[PDB]
């Protein structure tokens, strides 16, 4: 959800953990369609009500603009005044750059584009094609060119439309920085990256030592946790650096070369 | 145990190699019939053969003879695959051997393809008993 | 509901588990719109479903519903004619 | 039940756990052979109209095209017109790679099969039946 | 500073060696009517000054310990300056939205490097270059 | 019901309780499809069966009757000679 | 019980409930032994204690009776002048 | 309660709960202190509020009030024309 409203939450957290009655509450939102029945038996199993309301915070804190609505809703239907009032201000607009645009793609996922920049647009919509062949399996799309041709930032683009990443990648969005690496490095890259990946510690924090378990904590991951996300490298220089990223997702590389995409089985563009 | 030793027939060949070059049968070159014969059924080869294919549409002649004097150094390739070429995969199995075996290997080269040996004439070539070379060869 | 009111439902809990009239008392509550009629019907088979056990979980329960939730909860006792209770509660706020 | 059937189901769930006194609809559903008595005694076991309506359908939207039909149509003859009516166009039709597939095998189980494949079945279903 | 109206974003003051200058942006966020209106997520302040990658590292973990009061992630020190950049920019978008994060004295362009993800800076300092290398709208 | 009928009923509780004639009641609830029989059975035996219970219970029950449940209602009042109890329901539906 | 003898009392429900007679089954059901007298009081207040009510628990917990309950219930009901659902009942054991 | 007293009210459970007449026996309770009236509400709802299930309660909560709550119990038994009972008990304890 928007900042402005995540904020509000954050802001009146205590207030709201210590009167919801979430059995009064987590009714409407399942009604609506913004929360499941697994977050709800998650939240059942809490023995105490100010518990149960602290978890059921938690999980609309990570929710879109129309959950923090439907919460805010069900809050007013059920009569609890004061704290809708506390969440008056904090209420999101809801139903090109909008809204979801840096919301999702705010999480790293793209450094934003330059302050001059004219549009290609040819380029960008063939992209968009390509990519859209998907409509999800694992898969790889690759844009190699020219040493300095404009290429990066044409790729940052092409993830900029609304409604591409709303339909066919409602799972977010994902950027490492690659570049060229040793396999120390490589390593270093992959615990970062599994750490970015869960923001809930949900797996228990340690550091796997090698490059195998850190792909198996990935695909685990990407898989479970973040179904339907596309996952993009930047500036991938070698074979056996490809391989170890390689579990059952989707890619979108830019590189100079079109070779590496050499060993990894699969569908490939 | 289910043993796939076995290798693939004519067709299976002609079809990898219609869908690396993307024709259908009557649209293959002529060669392509010969040079499937020179490749013996191993689905490796044959995923060589059309993976270069690919790249270098008419090189066809050129596969048609260098397959034929018989040297697979000349085949390199990556794939999802873990050897480059042929030759490294028996090159792997060779060297797992004992080192008292491994020269007694190197003996057996002396037998013609599809020359079936009976088990004596190794009795003879290596000089001992019967059973004593059976166990060697099983 | 503010700490104070809060404290003082705490402090009156004995006279009020011995005393409060709940039979009577749901009409009240709902025209002053202090609980939901399922929120009542969790109170009443609240423990053993006796008066004091319903009394006693309503009294808890009131603390969550409102900054008002104390003052509206003394006019239903009023409401009620239970205004010896109500004269214990506001003799005890402004005390 | 099919998923049209389920979605509709799932879709006014909570109008119909509002108004169901299950006690009018337990019995058809069992009279028809689609509901079973430990079941409806898991039912009466909650304690308010709505939680065992709640409990029912919880039930219910495990079972089978038959059984759909069956509480609509004991909606019906019990006079929920309105219940009925948003159960109505959720009514089913009565009396290789696959998502289990790509579901259970993508945990790391197997690699993906090449781009470029001849089927060889012969020595497939050999290894299927040893 | 109020061209904002929040994105990412960064503001620079350079000057005069011994000018009047920090102590001139201290004043700047002393309004209620600023602070209340564009800035109601609160507003932090870093002490940089020559540093070498060593000490700047040091400065991370201090400053991202300071971040969280609740200890809402694990205890645990990041060993490199990547990963201190990612919590960061983790939290800043979660933890603390729409807040400013005030740089003092800053020296150098890598310096500046890892501070930066996707949030508002205003800087003080002696240099108009070391704004160099970040991307996204400056004055 | 939609909720404004529902919060009709609550609000006009008190004086349904103690007006509504039952016994006679019975016939035009039937002829107008509001219960089944046997929930008119359920609803004589409510509490100690008093008029006071059934009414109560009939009111309750009324609420999960239908989206016309109430005018319904009125109706069945103004057939069974009970004007007065239907007027004082109706110039509140409108109001 | 078995399954099908159960089964047929659950698809017979809705005809037992409406037509049981009970205040005259209680002596027929005790001298084939089918229940113990509290098992009587029990289903006696089921519910509402009305005839309904306590036909419906006596059917119910008639499945725990025995091998032989349903038989033996069926002959309760012709000893008390039941023979229209007993021989409904019957000719379904029989079908 | 002494172990041989508690010991006792569990091998005449049966008998107890058989025979003992509570809705006589509250007033006797109160006044040898035996119970305060609010358990005795508690006692009288105990499960289906039966006279067995109420006397099941009763026997058991007995065990938890005191050196002399067996003694004083055969008391109220005898006060309250339960001769029988309090008899049956006695000889045990004694015995
Ligand atoms: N749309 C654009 N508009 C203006 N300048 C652009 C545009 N795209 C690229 N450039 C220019 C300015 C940018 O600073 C520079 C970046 O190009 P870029 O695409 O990042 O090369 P590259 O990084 O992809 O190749 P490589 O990764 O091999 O270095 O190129
Ligand atoms: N409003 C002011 N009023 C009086 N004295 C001031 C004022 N502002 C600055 N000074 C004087 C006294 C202060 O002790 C001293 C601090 O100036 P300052 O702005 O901190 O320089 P600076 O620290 O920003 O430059 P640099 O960081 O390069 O050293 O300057």
């Amino acid at each position: 959800m928007d900042a402005k409203a995540r904020n509000c939450l954050l802001q009146h957290r205590e207030a709201l953990e210590k009167d919801i009655k979430t059995s009064y509450i987590m009714d409407h939102m399942i009604s609506d369609g913004f929360l499941t029945i697994s977050e709800e038996e998650k939240v059942r199993n809490e023995p105490t009500q100010q518990q149960r309301a602290a978890m059921l915070i938690k999980m609309i804190l990570k929710k879109d603009n129309d959950s923090y609505v439907s919460f805010y809703n069900a809050l007013l239907h059920e009569g609890y005044k004061d704290l809708a009032a506390l969440l008056h201000d904090g209420i999101p607009v809801v139903s090109g750059i909008t809204s979801y645009v840096r919301t999702v793609l705010c999480e790293g996922g793209v450094p934003q584009r330059p302050v001059v920049f004219v549009t290609r647009k040819k380029l960008v919509n063939a992209i968009q094609q390509k990519l859209s062949k998907l409509k999800g399996e694992p898969g790889w799309v690759t844009i190699h060119g020219m040493a300095g041709c404009g290429k990066s930032v044409l790729a940052a683009e092409a993830v900029r439309d609304h409604s591409l990443l709303e339909g066919c990648f409602p799972g977010g969005v994902h950027w490492v920085s690659v570049g060229k690496q040793d396999k120390s490095g490589l390593l270093m890259k992959l615990q970062n990256l599994c750490t970015r990946l869960d923001q809930d510690e949900s797996f228990s924090q340690r550091l796997p030592l090698n490059i195998e378990e850190a792909k198996d904590r990935l695909r685990i991951l990407m898989l479970r946790k973040h179904p339907r996300s596309l996952l993009i490298l930047d500036d991938v220089w070698d074979s056996w650096v490809l391989k170890a990223f390689d579990s059952q997702c989707q890619i979108l590389l830019t590189t100079r070369d079109k070779s590496v995409t050499d060993s990894v089985m699969g569908p490939k563009y | 145990v289910v043993p796939v030793e076995s290798s693939l027939g004519k067709e299976k060949g002609l079809e990898i190699l219609s869908l690396f070059v993307n024709m259908k049968k009557a649209d293959l070159p002529e060669q392509a019939h010969s040079i499937i014969k020179e490749c013996k059924g191993s689905p490796l080869v044959v995923s060589l053969i059309g993976a270069l294919l690919r790249d270098f549409p008419n090189r066809w002649e050129y596969y048609l003879k260098q397959l034929q004097n018989k040297q697979f150094k000349r085949i390199r390739k990556s794939s999802s695959y873990d050897y480059e070429a042929l030759d490294e995969a028996m090159s792997i199995s060779v060297e797992m051997l004992r080192e008292d075996i491994k020269d007694y290997y190197t003996d057996l080269s002396i037998l013609q393809k599809d020359v079936k040996v009976p088990t004596k004439v190794l009795c003879i070539l290596w000089d001992m008993e019967t059973e004593e070379v059976e166990d060697i060869l099983q | 509901m503010d700490e104070a009111d809060r404290r003082l439902l705490r402090r009156c809990r004995l006279r009020l588990v011995e005393e409060l009239q709940v039979d009577q008392l749901w009409d009240a509550l709902l025209s002053r719109e202090l609980f939901r009629p399922h929120m009542i019907e969790d109170i009443q088979r609240a423990g053993s479903g006796s008066r004091r056990d319903q009394a006693r979980q309503l009294i808890i329960d009131l603390e969550t519903r409102g900054s008002q939730a104390l003052p509206l909860f003394i006019s239903c006792l009023e409401d009620t004619g239970q205004d010896m209770l109500a004269s214990f509660l506001r003799t005890n706020r402004q005390a």
